[PDB]
């Protein structure tokens, strides 16, 4: 989007207005990463993010409830864009807009220095993923993880229904038995749709949970935040 | 695209 990451981050995450559908939207989705990883009790040693891109807003509650994280990207471009702001580098992006808003939403308990460094911290490894292979990280190894996070990804990194299911599989590959597999994602109606769809409205929930189910996993909740939704599931 | 980030977006 935009012209590259960068200019898909200034465009998107500055945070410049609360009413723009931007804001609105990464409004709901942190709203329910909070209740997620604050409310609901999904903690853990270890969390891989699995398609971060270049934002690290989808993982600033979730440094708090996870010793260690691992973030991933099929693009070696967003990973640079993502680095630069780990490694606290000159022109990285700001992102104490988003960074402010989710420690309000926490509560004021911490102001954006004490956040932003407790997730550095957590963030030790940078990694490319592939959702389509076997093994998603390919050749590097990693002790099984107690959560992943795939937040807006595998319905856009899969044009199949199968192979939606194998990257599923693949996905639960990183996981201990009992560990969290936590998805974020819309399902898109049919108005104004070009071309074909993997899912259906209320229907397209129950194919989206059959297909987790069938990839060896349990529905723990489902939640309806264009058809945004959070399922968390736990690997078989 | 957002909130699909690159290069799905």
């Amino acid at each position: 989007s935009h012209f590259n990451p960068r200019d898909y981050l200034e465009k998107y995450y500055k945070f410049g207005s609360r009413h723009s559908a931007e804001s609105q939207i990464l409004k709901h989705l942190l709203k329910n990463l909070f209740k997620i990883f604050c409310l609901d009790g999904v903690k853990g040693d270890l969390l891989i993010d699995i398609g971060s891109g270049p934002t690290i807003y989808q993982l600033l509650s979730a440094c708090e409830s996870f010793k260690e994280i691992v973030v991933t990207d099929y693009s070696d471009q967003n990973l640079q864009e993502l680095e630069k702001w780990l490694k606290k580098e000159p022109a990285a992006f700001d992102w104490s807009p988003v960074v402010t808003y989710v420690c309000d939403l926490e509560g004021n308990r911490v102001k954006g220095p004490e956040k932003e460094e407790k997730l550095r911290q957590a963030v030790k490894q940078v990694l490319k993923c592939d959702v389509t292979q076997s093994q998603p990280l390919g050749a590097v190894p990693l002790p099984p993880a107690d959560c992943v996070l795939s937040t807006l990804c595998l319905d856009a990194a899969c044009p199949d229904l199968p192979t939606y299911c194998r990257a599923l599989r693949n996905l639960g590959s990183l996981l201990k038995p009992g560990g969290f597999l936590v998805i974020m994602d819309a399902l898109k109606s049919s108005y104004y749709m070009i071309g074909e769809q993997k899912f259906s409205l209320p229907l397209g929930r129950e194919a989206v949970e059959a297909a987790v189910k069938e990839a060896g996993y349990t529905i723990e909740w489902f939640e309806v935040i264009e058809g945004l939704f959070s399922l968390v599931a736990r690997k078989l | 695209g957002f909130p699909y980030r690159p290069x799905f977006c």
